[PDB]
RNA sequence: UCCUAAAGAGUAACGGAGGAGUACGAAGGUGCGCUCAGACCGGUCGGAAAUCGGUCGCAGAGUAUAAAGGCAAAAGCGCG
RNA sequence: ACGGCCAGGGCUACACACGUGCUACAAUGGUCGGUACAAAGGGUUGCCAAGCCGCGAGGUGGAGCUAAUCCCAUAAAACCGAUCGUAGUCCGGAUCGCAGUCUGCAACUCGACUGCGUGAAGUCGGAAUCGCUAGUAAUCGUGAAUCAGAAUGUCACGGUG
């Protein structure tokens, strides 16, 4: 690694929202939380869900019931 | 990544909330008035300890980018149907009933 | 648009020549001039021959179109 | 430090995983090259230095300028020389640049799936798209200008693919 | 520069085809290091293609300049 | 049958050009919360109050009423305090998706409104061209004729000027 090229890289923590803490080294010379983080994303905690595709069925049920 | 997308400054909170993509001007009240924040005081002046609330408040009405997506899938449910909605949406011409003999210039250009 | 203390509408002459028309399973298509009604759950796979204008054109019901009126499938002006 | 988690879990587990034979068969990753394309703008000799800079603190090293080697006039002139802008990543700088990958920079592509498993090459190597410069560390919204093309290749020791998806499901985002 | 030119040179026609009347202060000298063209897979606004990674390559690229003859001791490419 | 009765559809189609009319493009303004004054008219085959449940359009409810009595019915602009700081924006509302109420046997072609989200063109507008000489032009409301429902046009009178 040439001396007078890269930038300062140092070591700096990463605090997100639930409180995972993380010791990231990067050029930021400070430490900034995070609103979100691997575990907090709801993809990766398993709450993406679906588009719901199409209910005019259900729909229907709940808006007219018809009797008979 | 603000709280979704970003976010103005020097600006209220409700105004703010605006440009979420999905919050308006009423929906953007409520969410204030449910959460405690103060529309007086300018997102600057907010701590960033509330702020996970407000993101809350908005992973529980939509985001953008599913909005777009199910907003588009509603509209293909019509294209690919047969209905005289969506046989007018194609083309492009007026949807509600809207005269097309002059005037229907929005959905056409110039 | 017809406010659910109304909920529902079918109109009784299709009513009667649907219900009646599912016991003996779909081997025609049904004739009928009215596009006023809805289609219902009860009516799913059937094959109605809505009225254009100067001629009945087959429509093709599918699970997705309980919603929607029979007359959104039946065209009024071509525009070629 | 990812090296002590691969060194620890990930190497002893893909042995029996993968039914290898020995200790070093394992896959491993090569090298992570970054090319931030400056395609747009050809004929500028003003936004090269804002990418060069733009790329040298979210990688914590100077990047290199890229020439080009012929000229497709439908796309732009020998002029504008200066095309691309490149990074090579090893082990000291590859293991904490990926940190940023899976644990923060997954909220990054503002996404429905964190990347498709169908995107590999013969041989087991791993390329992915980021579509915004906005998502980084020590990176302003006013400052920054969004006009970067970046992306971000990996490289693996792997024979095919599926050994490039066994090793990438451990630290895995897709 | 090639053919006519007949396996040493040379050899004509108002015979068949092409170029020159220059460029480089580094486009020279030396030391040290590196592969070309082309095909395929992947990679966000580019897409058959720009920049990047990998494999197959095994000079089919390149020569400052027309064609002929050569160029892995590369005669090609970069740095002091 | 160029005469009649019944169903649907059509007159509200749509690269285009024209007349009239309403919105805007904002800071002499946009929202929020207080507070002041009208004229004229319609209502026993009708007006349809209070309480009441609804984010709202509205649902129940049935009073008083045949009219200085009761209802339609809260006039708005202005004025007082806060914020917005001129930014394609707390401007602009078209467009579209979802959800409803009312009328009607019936709201797809093809109605009017209410709730949430989206947010366009538009930064004062060429040749040209029009209305107006005083309660005039300019701007803001109210109620009615046609009417089961349906107005930016149109019926009628008033605020500041
Ligand atoms: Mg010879
Ligand atoms: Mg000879
Ligand atoms: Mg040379
Ligand atoms: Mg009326």
């Amino acid at each position: 690694m040439k001396a007078d090229i890269h930038p300062t890289y140092e070591a700096i923590e990463a605090t997100c929202s639930c409180g995972n803490v993380i010791k990231t080294r990067s050029t930021l010379c400070k430490p900034i939380h995070l609103d979100v983080c691997s575990e907090c994303h709801p993809f990766y905690t398993g709450k993406q869900k679906v588009l719901d595709t199409g209910g005019r069925i259900d729909r229907f049920k709940q808006r007219f019931g018809v009797f008979g | 990544r603000i709280a979704g997308v970003n976010i103005p400054d020097n600006k209220h909170t409700v105004i703010s909330l605006t440009y979420i993509y999905g919050v308006g001007r009423t929906t953007a009240q409520s969410i204030c008035a449910a959460t405690g924040v103060n529309p007086a005081a300018k997102i600057k002046d907010l701590s960033d300890e509330q702020i996970d609330q407000l993101r809350n408040e908005v992973a529980k009405i939509t985001t953008e980018g599913d909005l777009r997506r199910e907003i588009n899938m509603n509209i293909k449910r019509l294209m690919d149907l047969g209905c005289y909605r969506g046989l007018r949406h194609r083309r492009g011409l007026p949807v509600r009933g809207q005269r097309t003999k002059t005037n229907a210039r929005t959905r056409k250009g110039p | 648009p017809r406010s659910l203390k109304k909920g529902p509408f079918i109109d009784l002459h299709l009513l009667k020549k649907v219900e009646v028309a599912v016991e003996k399973n779909d081997r025609k298509p049904i004739k009928t001039w009215s596009r006023r009604s809805m289609i219902l759950p009860h009516m799913v796979g059937l094959t109605i021959a809505v009225h254009n204008g100067r001629q009945h054109v087959p429509v093709l019901v599918n699970e997705d179109m309980v919603g929607h009126k029979l007359g959104e499938f039946a065209a009024t002006r071509t525009y070629r | 430090r990812l090296k002590e988690i691969y060194r620890k879990e990930i190497a002893p587990k893909l042995k029996e995983e993968l039914q290898l034979a020995n200790v070093m068969e394992v896959p491993r990753v090569t090298k992570i090259t970054l090319n931030m394309g400056l395609g747009e703008a050809v004929g500028d000799k003003k936004i090269i230095e804002n990418a060069v800079a733009d790329l040298e603190k979210i990688t914590g090293q100077k990047p290199v300028v890229t020439y080009a080697r012929k000229s497709i006039a439908g796309f732009k002139i020998r002029e504008g020389w200066p095309i691309g802008v490149k990074v090579t990543l090893r082990s000291d700088r590859m293991y904490e640049f990926l940190d940023r990958l899976l644990s923060i920079s997954l909220p990054r592509v503002r996404d429905f799936r964190g990347l498709n498993a169908k995107s590999f090459d013969g041989r087991g190597n791993y390329s992915m798209g980021v579509k915004e410069q906005i998502i980084f560390p020590e990176i302003d919204y006013d400052k920054i200008d969004a006009l970067r093309g970046l992306d971000i290749t990996l490289t693996t020791t792997a024979r095919t693919d599926d050994e490039g998806r066994a090793l990438l499901r451990a630290f895995k985002f897709p």
